[PDB]
Formats: structure tokens, C-alpha cells, sequence
RNA sequence: GCGUAAAGGGCUCGCAGGCGGUUUCUUAAGUCUGAUGUGAAAGCCCCCGGCUCAACCGGGGAGGGUCAUUGGAAACUGGGGA
């Protein structure tokens, strides 16, 4: 198995992002560890504090929707397919939701969000998309 | 060419008694036709389609050619759309000689300016769809100015516009800016040429 | 404030059968049903305290709803004696929900009732005293608490969580708040005031048609 | 929720008022279906409606379904916030955020409500089912699930007009 | 899109092909960005002017490339080593 890492974390979140659970899992790498400051930071979620521990993993991050139904994680999309990918230059990296939400695209100094990878003004692989 | 109507009927039929200001069929207000002193009902969006656009349309008589370029061609503009359109449609020439004062029926002052009479901004203008943009000097022609139609409409009274600027005695005129473009508040309503003539 | 101690006679209902949305509050699970959280029952009986008292001052009537066998005294009794009008019979098809063919339901009550004392005997023969006697005989033992509303019953203490589902659904249909106590197998996000104890002690009926009905009582007349 | 009363004006615009037959023993018990939505031109438009004998008894029981339900959908000014394809029901609707003088470009039922409750540019095209209820339905939904920037920024806690443009 | 509407291969094993766990050093082959060349004119769009205006003409711009040559970033796919 093991399709695609960042697809499973982004699984993770949507199906925990409708379960109405506390906190919830994932496996623990690079796009998880940058994808939880990064998606962290921009207050999705509560807090990302990565237990990490032999051999491999494991982040785990809580829930930071509150009693109305569907918070600050109200809807994750593949922007980027791992098999078919995205790509967005300079000009034509799309800043996904249009006043609401916010994509994260992979740029080439870090994993940008949407407005501050438009602030260095430029684009790489579409890492995912949260509208 | 447009000048073929009976502009009775026209208006009878059309959706508003204009122009007017009286000349609404006050005597019989309802529709024009055999059919038409009965129950009249509302149409689909193709009636509020056909009612924006004849309507809006009738206020200045062009043809479906003329009026469709304005159309697209008032929306290659800045701006919005129906406001755009609408002070692109009433800046004509003739919109602009018949607005100023010259004369008493829109398609009298329409003949009046593609007469070879009524010759603007120093020279004359002989297509009554030949506009002029706002600092024109929308002059009077003064080779025949002393006439029974000019002197007669410089008698009537009526509320010159203040995107333009008359004179009675000078022989001349001008267009100080755009017109009031929500400020002319006719019941034309753009948004039935936003929808009417948009598909 | 729920009595602590005696709240210790009301904590226990249906176990082994339960629902994931009403046992977050479950204590534990000791070899008969789900212990209900104490601790929850006292602070949310707080809340029920505060909320249905100042809530209640506001000058709206309360339903004391309930229909479970012997849940009719607490009820009765209870708002009978608090101040409410409610139903503890076999529920009316859409109670609130109707509220105009209800009313009429009112109309025959009152004509059967203000036609006890109006010469309703006397005129007619005997059937008709005799079958009309039997028709207020079988209309006001089953729809008579609805008199104490006039208007809308503006807040709904239903006491069954799962008998009472028709009613749930009923103040579900208009914006009406519907505080009661849902047992351990019932449906959390339904209501919303949770009494999360059981029902099954007819005791834990009095404790709560009276900590209810003496909140509304006692939050009540204290204008003076 | 929460349920808005009636308090204001409403439009009550038809959108169809079809047939009906029972197949019953004697041929077709026909009664009229109308499902006519009313709308408050302001943001209050909601869309149900019954059935009943005559025309205008289907008038009768549309606007008793209009008196039922209504919607918010928030809006800033010939707009939505974000621009979702929003169907639900097996008939999509694609409505996003248009400018200002673009003025409402929908459909049957989509220029129905959107054109009873308070639209200035919204293109929408639909794609998906046809039936009126269909695209009353997730023209509904669609409208019930846009979401207002204000009220985003002050659920999801990053900042109110931190995602401006 | 594929349980019943058209649409799961009867089922397996496998070459080619398509896709791939976590950490770390290098690389630029992809990815992205800057500089030059070149993508002729006429045409589409923007900004003006000339035929009474318009169609039209003319001037001033723009945009158009897995494009070459060349400078950077190494986050991601890949190459290589642990």
C-alpha cells in the first residue's frame, strides 16, 4: 500500500474532520511535520505536538472546530494528485476558496501557504488544498 | 431607418408612456392593438427580456444592428454594465441635440441634426448616430440658425441636463462630462439589458 | 443544586444496549448497566437550576411532557402543582406541532366542560347527556393539561427520552427549547439541556419532575 | 436555524405550478403541484411549496410553504463569499462570485430564487438533473452552505479581514 | 461513471509499463525564478489620432513558446551514497 503519504494524512483529517473526534493521528514525515506547523499556524487545529519514538512517527494533532459543526478544517481536496501532478507558476499560483479558505502550495524556499507563497511570488507543487 | 413607427401605439404598448412627458396615451391607458383593451398579464424572462430591450431600445429608436454594438460596445467600457450602456445609449448626437434644448420631438430633432442643420463643434455633423465626447461644442449651425423650429424650442422651456450646458442666445453648447448615469432615472431599467440581450 | 446524597437513588437506567452519543458521560460499567456520570447529573442539574429559572421568569409556560407508566404522577402531580400544564397520557399526534387543531380539541373540552354546568343535561334525552357525558369522559382523560397553553408551550421538559421521540421531533419542527433527562440509551445531541441520568426509579421521577417543577415554581413567583 | 419569521415583504414568485393525477378508480384524480418560493428581498428567500384543488389553491398552500421556511445567504454586495459548486439532490449548480455590473446570469429555478432574493452578479450555470424541485433543492443547499467572510474569520480564529483581496 | 439504468475482465501468474514506507548528504534531470536571443508584418485586446462619425486606416503598446543559451533556490518526484 502506501499510495500516497500526504493523501493519507489528508484522509486522516477529512474523515476525523467528520467524526467529530478530539484529536486525531497520522504518520509521521516531512509533509506532516511541515504540512502541522504550516496548516497549524494558518488555526486549523488546536496543537500538533509530534510524539515522536521509535522507529517511525507518529504526529497527532486535535480538533480546533468548536460546537458549530465544521470548524477550521471544514473541507480538505487533493489539489496535488501524487501520480498525476499540480503545478502552478509565479502568476498562475491559485489561491484556492477565493476569501474563506487557503491552498499550500510546496514552494521552493519551504511549505509556503497560499497569500505568503504569492508574498515570494513563487510557485512549485501543489501540495494540497483546504477549502 | 429607424423613422417609421406611428409613436403612438409604440409607446402604448411598449411598457412606459415616454417620451412624453404626456404623450402616454392618456386618453386610453392601456396597450395598443384589436386584441388589447382587455386583461393584460405578465410575460417569462423573455418578457421582462423583450420589455427591457424594446423598451430601453424604443427611448432612442435605433435598429437591433446599431443598438446590439452599442451593446457590446458599451460594455468594452470601464464601469458597470447597465451604466455604461446607459450613458452610452443617450450620448448620441441626436440624444445630445434633442437633450439640449433644440428641439420638441426626438425624431424632429433627430431630422434636425442629420438635416445638415444642426452642425456641432465648429463643423457640421450630418449622421444622427455621430456623437461627441463631453467638451464638444454642440454648435447650432448658424447658416439657417434663424428658423421656426429653433427659435420655437429656445421658447419652450424644459430641465436641460448639467452633464450638458444649453445656450439660447450664443448659438452653442457643450457636454460638461458624462451624463448622471444613475442620476437620469428614467424607468429604463438596465439590468433587462443586462439580461434580455446577454445569453 | 442537585442533593448530592440524594442523588444517589436516582443514578441507573438500561445498559449493555447504549448508544455512543449518550454514554460519553458514562462513569463506568460494572456488571449490570453503564454507572451514569455523577458529577455530570449535578452540574447539568445546575444548569437545568439556573437556566430553566431565569429562562422560566421570563413569563412562558413550561410542558412538562412525560409518558411512561408512572411517569404520569411526577408530572401531574408536578406541574399540576407547579404551574405548568402538560401531558402525561398517551402523547398527542403532534402536540405543539398542530396548535391550532389542538385548539379546537380545546373547543370541544370547553364546550363539554362549560356544558356540564350549562344545561347540557335537561334538554336532549338521556343519549345525549349519556354519550356526550361519555365524550368529555373520553376527551379530557386524554387532552385536558394542554388548557394550561394558550399560546405556544414556549419550552418543552420532556421526561422520555425515547418514548417521547414523536415529541422530540415535534419541538425539532419549530426553534423551541426541549431540555429533559434522555437516559443512557437515548440520543445525546437531540436535546438541549441534558439531565444524563436514568428514568427507570420512579424516585429518580420525583427527584426530577420536582427539581424541575419546584425550579419553575420557586423561580417564579418570587416578583411579588 | 434559526427559523425567521414572517416580517417582512415577500415576493412569492412562482416557479412552476405542475400536474398531478392519483391513478385512482375512475380514471385520474388530477389537483394542481405548485412548489413556488417567496422571497423577502434581502437575503430571506426560501422555496417550498404543496398542493391543492384549483390554481390558486396551489398559490395558497406555496405560500403557507413559503411562510414554513427561509434562508440567509450572505452575501457582500452582488456576491458570495466563495464561490462553491453547490448541488445536492442529483442536480448540481454551479454558481460562483461575479463582479459588480455582471449581472444575475442563471437559470430557471436558479434565476428564480436567486432572482427573488437579492442577487446583483452571480453567474451560475447548472450542471446535473432538471426537475424544479431538484434545482430548488440544491440551489438550496448551495445557497444554505456559501459562507460569509466576516463570520469565517470570526469561527476559524486567524483574523476578520486578514483574508482580504 | 460501472449493485439493479450502458459498463467489472470467469479467475490467476507474470515481463514490459504506471505508482510507492521514514531520516540524512549531494544533484538539477524534472519543479520554480531572474537576464539575453527569438517567436516578421498584417490580425485579436489595451491607448491615442485621421476619413462629417462608423465600417475602415494609421501610430503607440501588449500577449502568445515542455523554445534555445545562461544565473539561482533544493521544498517535492527522480539520480547517487549512507
Amino acid at each position: 500500500v502506501m499510495t500516497d503519504p500526504i493523501a493519507d494524512m489528508l484522509t486522516r483529517i477529512r474523515n476525523a474532520n467528520m467524526v467529530r473526534h478530539e484529536k486525531l493521528e497520522i504518520p509521521a514525515s516531512k509533509l506532516k511535520r511541515e504540512i502541522a506547523e504550516i496548516l497549524k499556524r494558518e488555526g486549523f487545529i488546536r496543537d500538533v505536538e509530534f510524539v515522536e519514538d521509535s522507529k517511525q512517527g507518529i504526529i497527532r494533532v486535535f480538533l480546533k472546530y468548536g460546537q458549530n459543526n465544521e470548524r477550521v478544517i471544514t473541507g480538505l481536496k487533493r489539489i496535488s494528485k501524487p501520480g498525476l501532478r499540480v503545478y502552478a507558476k509565479s502568476n498562475e499560483v491559485p489561491r484556492v476558496l477565493n476569501g474563506l479558505g487557503i491552498a499550500i502550495i510546496s514552494t521552493s524556499q519551504g511549505v509556503l501557504t497560499d497569500k505568503e507563497a504569492r508574498a515570494k511570488q513563487a510557485g512549485g507543487e501543489v501540495l494540497a488544498y483546504v477549502w | 431607418a429607424r423613422y417609421t413607427g406611428p409613436s403612438w401605439k409604440l409607446s402604448r404598448r411598449l411598457g412606459i408612456s415616454l417620451s412624453g412627458t404626456g404623450k402616454e396615451l392618456e386618453k386610453r391607458p392601456y396597450a395598443p392593438g384589436p386584441h388589447g383593451p382587455g386583461q393584460r398579464k405578465k410575460l417569462s424572462e423573455y418578457g421582462l427580456q423583450l420589455q427591457e430591450k424594446q423598451k430601453l431600445r424604443h427611448m432612442y429608436g435605433v435598429n437591433e444592428r446599431q443598438f446590439r454594438t452599442l451593446f457590446d460596445k458599451a460594455g468594452k467600457l470601464a464601469g458597470k454594465h447597465g451604466e455604461n450602456f446607459m450613458i452610452l445609449l443617450d450620448s448620441r448626437l441626436d440624444n445630445v441635440v434633442y437633450k439640449l434644448g433644440l428641439a420638441r420631438t426626438r425624431r424632429q430633432a433627430r431630422q434636425l441634426v442629420n438635416h445638415g442643420h444642426i452642425l456641432v463643434d465648429g463643423s457640421r455633423v450630418d449622421i444622427p448616430s455621430y456623437l461627441v465626447k463631453p467638451g464638444q461644442t454642440i454648435g447650432v449651425r448658424e447658416k439657417s440658425r434663424n428658423l421656426s423650429i429653433i427659435k420655437e424650442s429656445v421658447e419652450v422651456n424644459n430641465f436641460v441636463p448639467e452633464y450638458l450646458t444649453f445656450d439660447a442666445e450664443k448659438l452653442e453648447g457643450t457636454f460638461t462630462r458624462l451624463p448622471e448615469r444613475s442620476e437620469l432615472a428614467p424607468e429604463i431599467n438596465e439590468a433587462l439589458i443586462v439580461e434580455f440581450y446577454s445569453r | 443544586m442537585k442533593q448530592l446524597l440524594e442523588a444517589g437513588v436516582h443514578f441507573g437506567h438500561q445498559t449493555r444496549r447504549w448508544n455512543p452519543k449518550m454514554k460519553r458521560y458514562i462513569f463506568t460499567e460494572r456488571n449490570g448497566i453503564y454507572i451514569i456520570d455523577l458529577q455530570k447529573t449535578v452540574k447539568k442539574v445546575e444548569e437545568a437550576y439556573n437556566f430553566t429559572k431565569n429562562l422560566a421568569a421570563e413569563g412562558g409556560k413550561i410542558l412538562f411532557v412525560g409518558t411512561k407508566k408512572q411517569a404520569q404522577d411526577s408530572v401531574k402531580e408536578e406541574a399540576q402543582r407547579s404551574g405548568m400544564y402538560y401531558v402525561n397520557q398517551r402523547w398527542l399526534g403532534g402536540t405543539l406541532t398542530n396548535f391550532e387543531t389542538i385548539q379546537k380539541r380545546i373547543k370541544r373540552l370547553k364546550d363539554i366542560e362549560k356544558m356540564q354546568e350549562n344545561g347540557t343535561f335537561d334538554v336532549l334525552p338521556k343519549k345525549e347527556v349519556v354519550q356526550l357525558k361519555k365524550e368529555l369522559e373520553r376527551l379530557e382523560k386524554f387532552l385536558g393539561g394542554i388548557k394550561d397553553m394558550k399560546d405556544l408551550p414556549d419550552a418543552l421538559f420532556i421526561i422520555d427520552p425515547r418514548k417521547e421521540r414523536i415529541a422530540v421531533a415535534e419541538a425539532r419542527k419549530l426553534n423551541i427549547p426541549i431540555i429533559g433527562i434522555v437516559d443512557t440509551n437515548c440520543d445525546p445531541d437531540e436535546i438541549d439541556v441534558v439531565i444524563p441520568a436514568n428514568d427507570d426509579a420512579i424516585r429518580a421521577v420525583k427527584l426530577l419532575t420536582s427539581k424541575m417543577a419546584d425550579a419553575i415554581l420557586e423561580a417564579k413567583q418570587g416578583e411579588e | 436555524r434559526r427559523i425567521d419569521p414572517s416580517k417582512l415583504e415577500l415576493e412569492e414568485r412562482l416557479v412552476t405550478v405542475n400536474r398531478v393525477a392519483k391513478v385512482v378508480k375512475g380514471g385520474r384524480r388530477f389537483r394542481f403541484a405548485a412548489l413556488v418560493v417567496v422571497g423577502d428581498k434581502n437575503g430571506h428567500v426560501g422555496f417550498g411549496t404543496g398542493k391543492a384543488q384549483e390554481v390558486p389553491e396551489a398559490i395558497r398552500k406555496a405560500v403557507e410553504d413559503a411562510k414554513k421556511n427561509l434562508i440567509e445567504v450572505p452575501m457582500v454586495g452582488t456576491t458570495i463569499p466563495h464561490e462553491i459548486i453547490g448541488r445536492f439532490g442529483a442536480g448540481n449548480i454551479l454558481l460562483k462570485p461575479a463582479s459588480e455590473g455582471t449581472g444575475v446570469i442563471a437559470g430557471g429555478p436558479v434565476r428564480a430564487v436567486l432572482e427573488l432574493a437579492g442577487v446583483a452578479d452571480i453567474l451560475s450555470k447548472s450542471l446535473g438533473s432538471n426537475t424544479p424541485i431538484n434545482m430548488i433543492r440544491a440551489t438550496l443547499q448551495g445557497l444554505s452552505e456559501l459562507k460569509r467572510a466576516e463570520d469565517v474569520a470570526k469561527l476559524r480564529g486567524k483574523s476578520v479581514e486578514e483574508l482580504l483581496g
